[PDB]
């Protein structure tokens, strides 16, 4: 009726001891053929966090080329009864079972928003032309232009796109119009800034947009803007972040409400890790 | 998915449920302010769009000197203002006071609260109810609860958790009637019924648990103990997972006899566990002693009929069978010749929790025993001695006929007793 | 040392049974695991 | 006469904190233990050479019959009067520019009797810089002080003594380090001190000050403090035994590595469980000679663990450390630090990773794990 | 929640409450002034059941205060805790009572009980929900047995439901202060049998006994004798206003103590008593409350329990305790005393638990007693009024004023109707 | 989960068996040495034979 464990003689021991060496034959053979899940993750991690330097604005203009981060605000919402708080900021994500599956990075990978202020190689998004070839130009209110994500990866390049909903591509959680990443070119990668004030938007379009400052992100083949959502949260391998859609939202007084307010964050001119903000 | 209702009525039904949701919220992770820090709660913890987290039971008393203890105490922000029904007036001992005049008017309040509750579960499994034979409350609102719950509410499972009287000592010198009285009345409106004492716990408490000044509180930490591995199969994953109607339909033969006898195994404190091996053989001949019983009646004068057993933790399938048929071997234990197999096993990975300042030692696996026997007629015999030793001499008869009922009461509830006492000898006769 | 009390003017007693008794399950001296940090 | 401690310890084959009470004779250096809870008595009246009156103060893990006991609070007023009123405390703080001076500051503290019970080296960021330089919002030259206190990594050290705090001002002396040669000659300040900024020494003036520098820099909390500068690339593992640290030789050991041409990165302190040294010394159990002595000697009191970064100036750390006998090493390689400090076989003052594949998980389980 | 209206009469009730009113004034930490200076938050949740809310936090008593002489409400109204009841609940008169029942019941009490029946329906619908009366007087007297079995007579035909408690000083043999007092004791007996729930017979000889042996005083003043009835008071009603384990109002008390409707006369006792140089070296503990309690020299009355049997005995706990030493020791003395109980009702102790203990005390028991034994009592003072009804004496102070001799003829009859009738169940 | 804290334990049995391997080669070479530098000088290690 005694049992004692796997040191001492007593009773049947050989046969355990035979599962131990079995064991440890399985673990070298599976080690021989590398089929190890201790092999596979390393490098995804790492070009998903390396750090990244972000552009200084010399006259504080927001210029093509430059290297920026997209920073959603804080703002106390009534509506809203358990939600987050802090400023947020666009990071790319991918699904956890294609973390945990596959190595290379698969599209689409969707989009959240993460409480971080340090740029990492997440959130680094550099601003393009639609026609490209353009460096060292003011980008102006009611242009087209792309945001192209590197992740880390200086092989491949992949732009925000959203389309039109159907019936089965639509978000996760609030099954609205939804924001992805994909490497294809279209139409459906431009994206266009305006004034939050309606009065002042047809004055104030094509001027050049200043750094830091809210601004509203608009999908010219939709015209509706970028949101994040703060009721609704996504658990993913990283953590816990904020649902992302493309969505806008208006009150009684059919203004856009602090979901749709956003930031092109530049970096320090004294420290490059450290952002303006 | 699957949810029960709780339903406390009395002083012992109030101070049970207090420790036994304290035992929920520990196992489940609740603070005392009603939130998780961070589905297996769905079965007693609704949510709420805010994240909280308020319990499925209903708190009844007629006075409201425990019931402001519970909203003034630590568990004041996690239970609904209206899940604790109060009354201005207690019942005072009496079964009229809890079953006619004073227990006549805040039904109304209990039953819409039942039915509130009763429809945001989308699958209801049962009720569950705590109370105390001995009480005026405890018996006369029970018994009235129970009729209007049977007429409402159809085919729900109706399982008892019964303070019954124990047989040297007692808190009372009219609680023979109460519980004549109000066990004529719950016969047909109830489905199981475990039943408790108050000396079986003592003498567990200070023999095993090694205290010689227990407490009620040390009593009721047990009760919750039992009741949460009663109900763990529902909460949580194992191998053979029990329901309320399975242990319903796997415990009690003719629908006159719904008394089981609970049994829990291992009750022992941190001193001694460091030392004693705790083996599937020994906690299974553990439940089987007289000694360990939770109710003063020894199985060696009865016969068995049925037994259920439910196992949590590092068991394995293979010892556990191996300990029944040492059981079945053992030859001092006597089934009825009409049952050849009488045993159900329930299987649960996670072994028990223990609460800071607690008094049991943090175990890695348990078994609960609920057995039907024929042993509880000897105690039923010496309530109904007492009864007619009583109503011999008509004492303390008048404080009954001056409330509502008629004196024909007490002879139809001992008439039918003495009937199911006849069916007790009926069905322990051999074939 | 008419005598204005029964006693000797003791004051411990201003607490109750269940209050007191969930006050020490909420606070006391907290027992977590302290599990070994290995080497890899 | 005896002094009653009350200590804690955890139970690890039930988890439970266990408070007992602890009464050491020390006319003859007896023990003896009952129990709070149970009321009982624990163990006999035993006179245990191990434990000395020396050990006896407020978080000190003393390892009585293989138990770890924490002394948290003094058993009563005669205990409590015998011995707080006594032994004072005080936090000793070494500045950058005196990183490669430390040996000497800290061997001539031992010398001046300060028993040193955590030490630490650690690099401050801007926010609890300045929340260590609150006193200082005067801004007599706020920007240059912070500036010098970011540049480099410091060493915060807990020291203990009767009038702790007079007797580290007396060492110090003046901050200005021309003002402290013209008055003093032996002070800190004015033997390692290049002008007034630069005083490569700091201390507090009062209890309140010396209180909220402990709850700044090591949290009692629970919250993690500053890190540490282990680098992890190319380095190996060094550590100082209990019996070196409790003789006083860490300073002439830190000398003896400078000496060398050795550099050490990272160093701390740990007072670490058995649990941790046989998990440490599961690769020498079985292929020594002496497993347990050795790991008696390792739980025995205070660990020094240091990262010593190889820039391959002569040798191997090893070759320099010697063979691991003392007799062995003063017959063959007499210029070695076991053969300087080392008595026995089994207590030699310093221990080196053998193997050079090693380092990384030397340097990682003490740095990174176990930080 | 459950408002007791407490209710005095006579002298002798009238120095009983200015002692009653003072220590539930400790208890709930009021100082004579009438504010509240207290530390714990347990004394403020059950306090109008006493104490009626005023403005600026003033609590005032809910208690009438009446006596047909002047002379006694100048003591109350200028003693230590005088200044806390309020000056229209005192209700007098000019004209003494005078040692004559027929004073009290039919001339001079005849139209004094209308202004206190104004008094006492104003305070009774001032409760949320009444719990019940209380009432402390005494026998021997004129305007306690006279006025104050007249106002319970006139009180139980207004609110029926509500449970009546008597607290009553019946006479004594050796320590008897009054001639004439048989006839005032016997013509209201009959007036308590019928309207009382449940009466507690204090005595006068039996608490001269207790402060001479237990507590050793050398001078033991009416001060002395009015505290330990003052404790029994506050330990009866315990539960109705702490929090407990196991609580035990009025009505859970006369249901289990009283079995037949003219059973209802009680015997009572306090656990804790000692002097002292004897307190700090015997220990309190629950065997020692128990066994102190059951004692013949304890007791409050001047009856033998040892020449009776008890019908049934109730024991209502205060302080921290454990249960199970509870448990064990009432059995212990209900199976080794069995020709002590009556075999025909089993179980005839009743336990109840509080919290709170008595201030200054950390743990208290009082003791309430139905005993057979009370009939000896009773037929003491029946052999009295016989010796004194056959040569006709002191009639005239009685028939004189308008009152039959019928009613003398009658009061016998009901008496020697009762000591027969417990003589049965023995 | 699991099956990572599994494989990592027998990564860890293995490793300690290696580091074991090499650490007896280390010993045994060092001790050689060590016996003929003393052997140059003219003392030698002791060992008994009784
Ligand atoms: N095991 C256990 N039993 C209790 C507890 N509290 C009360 N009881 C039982 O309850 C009985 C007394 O009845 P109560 O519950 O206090 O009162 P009640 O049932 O509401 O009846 P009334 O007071 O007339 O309204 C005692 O005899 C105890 O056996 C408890 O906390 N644990
Ligand atoms: N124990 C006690 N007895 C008292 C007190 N005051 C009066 N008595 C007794 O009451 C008896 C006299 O009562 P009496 O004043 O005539 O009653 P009344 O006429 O109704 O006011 C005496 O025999 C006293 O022993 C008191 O404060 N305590
Ligand atoms: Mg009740």
């Amino acid at each position: 009726q005694n049992v004692y464990g796997p040191g001492v003689r007593i009773g049947n021991w050989n046969e355990d001891v035979y599962l131990e060496e079995e064991l440890m034959k399985d673990f070298l053979e599976k080690r021989d053929k590398g089929k190890l899940l201790i092999q596979r993750s390393r490098r995804l991690k790492q070009n998903l966090l390396r750090p990244m330097q972000l552009s200084v604005t010399e006259d504080g203009y927001i210029h093509y080329g430059d290297k920026v981060m997209l920073v959603n605000p804080d703002d106390p919402d009534t509506e809203a009864d358990v939600f987050l708080r802090g400023d947020l900021s666009l990071c790319m994500t991918p699904d956890e079972i294609q973390s945990h599956l596959k190595d290379e990075l698969e599209v689409p990978c969707g989009l959240s928003a993460v409480q971080a202020k340090t740029p990492i190689g997440r959130n680094t998004f550099i601003i393009l032309s639609v026609h490209r070839d353009a460096t060292g130009q003011v980008l102006r209110y009611g242009q087209d232009f792309c945001l192209g994500i590197t992740g880390g990866f200086d092989n491949k390049m992949l732009y925000l796109s959203s389309d039109h909903r159907t019936l089965l591509k639509s978000s996760k959680r609030s099954w609205l119009q939804e924001v992805y990443l994909t490497d294809e070119v279209s139409h459906v990668n431009c994206w266009q800034a305006a004034f939050p004030d309606p009065q002042l938007r047809l004055e104030y379009e094509g001027f050049p947009v200043p750094a830091n400052a809210k601004i509203l992100i608009n999908h010219c083949h939709t015209n509706r803007g970028l949101a994040a959502h703060r009721h609704l949260f996504l658990s993913t391998y990283f953590g816990k972040e904020a649902e992302v859609v493309a969505h806008t939202y208006l009150d009684s007084h059919r203004v856009e409400k602090p979901r749709n307010h956003w930031m092109l964050v530049t970096g320090n001119p004294r420290d490059a890790s450290s952002s303006m903000l | 998915m699957r949810e029960c209702i709780s339903i406390h009525v009395g002083q012992a039904g109030v101070q049970i449920g207090n420790a036994c949701w304290e035992l929920y919220c520990l196992e489940h992770g609740i603070q005392p302010d009603g939130q998780m820090p961070s589905d297996s709660f769905n079965t007693f913890f609704s949510e709420t769009g805010a994240g909280k987290h308020v319990p499925r039971a209903v708190f009844v008393d007629l006075e409201p000197t425990v019931i402001d203890e519970v909203r003034t105490g630590t568990y004041r922000q996690l239970f609904h203002p209206e899940q604790l029904i109060t009354g201005k007036e207690d019942a005072a001992n009496n079964y009229a006071r809890g079953h006619y005049t004073i227990g006549k008017e805040i039904i109304d309040l209990v039953l819409d609260r039942i039915r509130k509750l009763a429809d945001q579960c989308t699958g209801l499994q049962g009720f569950l109810v705590f109370h105390s034979f001995g009480g005026g409350t405890g018996s006369g609102f029970t018994s009235l609860l129970m009729e209007r719950l049977s007429v409402d509410y159809g085919k729900k499972s109706k399982l008892e958790f019964s303070i019954y009287p124990a047989p040297q000592v007692s808190t009372a010198v009219v609680e023979p009637y109460n519980s004549i009285l109000t066990t004529h009345t719950t016969l047909e409106h109830s489905d199981c019924a475990f039943m408790v004492d108050n000396e079986a716990i003592y003498d567990i408490c200070r023999r095993n648990l090694d205290i010689e000044r227990p407490t009620y509180t040390n009593l009721n930490r047990l009760i919750g103990q039992i009741v949460s591995s009663i109900t763990a199969s529902l909460r949580f994953d194992g191998a053979l997972n029990v329901d309320l109607t399975e242990f319903q339909t796997n415990l009690v033969p003719y629908p006159r006899i719904h008394f089981p006898l609970a049994t829990y195994a291992p009750v022992i404190s941190a001193e001694k566990a460091y030392h004693e091996q705790l083996s599937v053989a020994e906690i299974t001949n553990a439940c089987f002693e007289p000694a360990n019983q939770m109710v003063k009646c020894d199985p060696r004068h009865g016969k068995y009929m049925a037994c259920c057993l439910l196992y949590r933790g590092d068991v394995v399938p293979k010892d556990v069978n191996a300990a029944i048929a040492t059981i079945k071997t053992k030859r001092t234990i006597q089934f009825v010749d009409w049952c050849p197999t009488g045993f159900k096993v329930g299987i649960n990975y996670q072994p028990p929790t223990v609460v800071p300042g607690g008094d049991l030692a943090k175990v890695q696996r348990a078994v609960c025993m609920l057995s039907n026997t024929t042993a509880i007629a000897e105690a039923w015999a010496r309530l109904d001695h007492k009864f007619d030793l009583m109503y011999a001499k008509r004492a303390f008869v008048h404080w009954y006929v001056g409330e509502g009922m008629e004196e024909g009461e007490f002879s139809e509830a001992r008439e039918d007793m003495a009937a199911l006492e006849k069916d007790y000898e009926e069905v322990g006769v051999d074939s | 040392p008419t005598y204005r009390r029964l006693g000797t003017d003791e004051s411990p007693i201003w607490t109750s049974e269940t209050h007191e008794k969930l006050s020490q399950m909420c606070l006391n001296t907290e027992w977590v695991e302290m599990k070994s940090k290995a080497l890899l | 006469e005896r002094f009653v401690f009350i200590a804690e310890w955890y139970d690890p084959n039930a988890s439970l904190l266990r408070r007992y009470e602890l009464l050491f004779y020390p006319g003859d250096g007896s023990v003896e233990m009952h129990d709070v809870k149970n009321h009982r008595t624990f163990l006999k009246r035993t006179k245990y050479d191990n434990l000395h009156l020396e050990d006896l103060f407020i978080g000190n893990k003393v390892n009585v019959f293989s138990r770890q006991l924490v002394l948290i609070d003094y058993g009563d007023q005669y205990t409590a009067r015998q011995l707080g009123s006594r032994k004072e405390k005080t936090l000793a703080l070494i500045k950058p520019d005196a990183i490669s001076k430390a040996g000497e500051i800290i061997e001539i503290i031992n010398k001046a009797g300060f028993t040193i019970t955590k030490l630490k080296m650690m690099m401050l960021s801007r926010k609890e810089a300045l929340d260590f330089h609150v006193d200082h919002q005067s801004r007599p030259f706020f920007n240059e002080l912070i500036q010098f206190i970011t540049t480099g990594p410091i060493i915060a050290m807990e020291i203990l003594r009767d009038d702790a705090i007079c007797e580290w001002k007396r060492l110090l002396g003046p901050a200005n380090s021309g003002v402290a040669r013209t008055d003093a000659s032996e002070s800190i300040r004015a033997l390692f001190g290049t002008d007034g900024i630069r005083n490569a020494a700091h201390g507090p003036d009062s209890f309140a000050s010396a209180a909220r520098e402990m709850e700044l820099f090591f949290p009692s909390s629970g919250g993690c403090g500053p890190a540490n500068t282990a680098k992890f690339t190319n380095c190996t593992c060094c550590i100082v035994k209990p019996h070196a640290v409790s003789e006083g030789l860490l300073g002439k050991i830190l000398m003896a590595i400078r000496d060398a041409g050795f550099e050490i990165s990272a160093m701390q302190m740990f007072n670490m469980d058995r649990v941790n040294v046989e998990e440490f010394y599961e690769v020498y159990k079985g292929v020594v000679t002496e497993y347990h002595d050795m790991v008696t000697e390792m739980y025995s009191g205070p660990c020094v663990a240091m990262e010593i970064q190889q820039n391959n100036a002569t040798k191997t750390f090893r070759e320099f450390c010697g063979p691991a006998d003392p007799e062995i090493a003063r017959h063959l390689r007499p210029g070695t630090l076991r053969a300087i400090f080392g008595k026995t076989k089994i207590q030699n003052a310093v221990h080196c990773t053998d193997l050079p594949e090693d380092g990384l998980l030397e340097v990682q389980y003490f740095f990174k794990i176990l930080d | 929640m459950r408002e007791i209206v407490h209710l005095q009469a006579g002298q002798c009730g009238n120095q009983i409450g200015a002692k009653f009113w003072e220590v539930i004034s400790d208890e709930h930490g009021i100082d004579p002034t009438g504010t509240y200076h207290g530390d714990s938050d347990l004394q403020l949740e059950r306090i109008n059941v006493y104490y009626n809310e005023a403005t600026g936090g003033k609590y005032v008593p809910r208690a009438v205060l009446v006596d047909l002489e002047p002379g006694t409400m100048d003591s109350v109204r200028s003693g230590p805790f005088g200044q806390i009841f309020r000056p229209d609940n005192f209700v007098f008169g000019q004209s003494g009572a005078g040692n004559n029942w027929a004073k009290g019941h039919y001339t001079e009490g005849a139209e004094l009980v209308d202004s206190v029946l104004d008094v006492v329906r104003k305070e009774a619908e001032s409760c949320d929900c009444l719990q019940g009366f209380q009432l402390t007087h005494s026998l021997g007297g004129g305007t306690g047995s006279g006025m104050g079995t007249l106002l319970i007579s006139k009180i139980r035909e207004e609110y029926p439901d509500r449970i009546m408690n008597t607290f009553s000083v019946v006479p004594s043999p050796k320590v008897s202060d009054t001639v004439v007092e048989p006839y005032n004791a016997t013509l209201s007996v009959h007036q308590l049998v019928e309207n009382t729930d449940e009466t507690y017979c204090i005595d006068n000889e039996a608490l001269y006994d207790i402060c001479f042996r237990t507590l050793k005083l050398t001078t033991p003043t009416y001060g002395d004798l009015n505290h330990l009835v003052s404790a029994t008071m506050s330990g009866v009603t315990t539960c109705l206003r702490f929090p407990g384990q196991l609580n035990a109002d009025l009505r859970k008390l006369a249901v289990n103590m009283v079995p037949f409707p003219r059973l209802h006369f009680f015997m009572p006792g306090f656990a804790p008593l000692t002097s002292r140089g004897s307190q700090q070296y015997r220990a309190l503990t629950v065997p020692e409350l128990t066994q102190q309690m059951f004692d013949a020299k304890n007791m409050m009355a001047a009856c033998d329990p040892r020449h009776g049997r008890y019908l049934t005995v109730a024991a209502v706990f205060r302080g921290r305790m454990s249960m199970k030493e509870v448990d064990e020791q009432m059995l212990n003395v209900q199976n080794k005393n069995s020709s002590y109980f009556v075999e025909w009702i089993p179980n005839n102790v009743k336990t109840a638990v509080c919290d709170i203990p008595p201030r200054g005390l950390k743990m208290s028991a009082t003791f309430i007693g139905n005993s057979t034994a009370i009939q000896e009592l009773f037929k003491r003072i029946s052999e009295q009024f016989t010796a004194m009804f056959r040569r006709k004496a002191f009639l005239h102070w009685y028939t004189g004023e308008g009152m039959d001799e019928m009613e003398f003829t009658e009061a016998e009859s009901n008496m020697n109707d009762l000591v027969s009738e417990y003589q049965q169940y023995q | 989960q699991d099956t990572m804290v599994q494989e990592l334990a027998l990564a860890k049995k293995q490793l300690l068996m290696v580091r074991q391997a090499a650490l007896h080669q280390l010993f045994e070479k060092e001790h050689q040495q060590y016996q003929q530098e003393l052997n140059q000088m003219g003392k030698a290690f002791y060992v008994e034979r009784f």
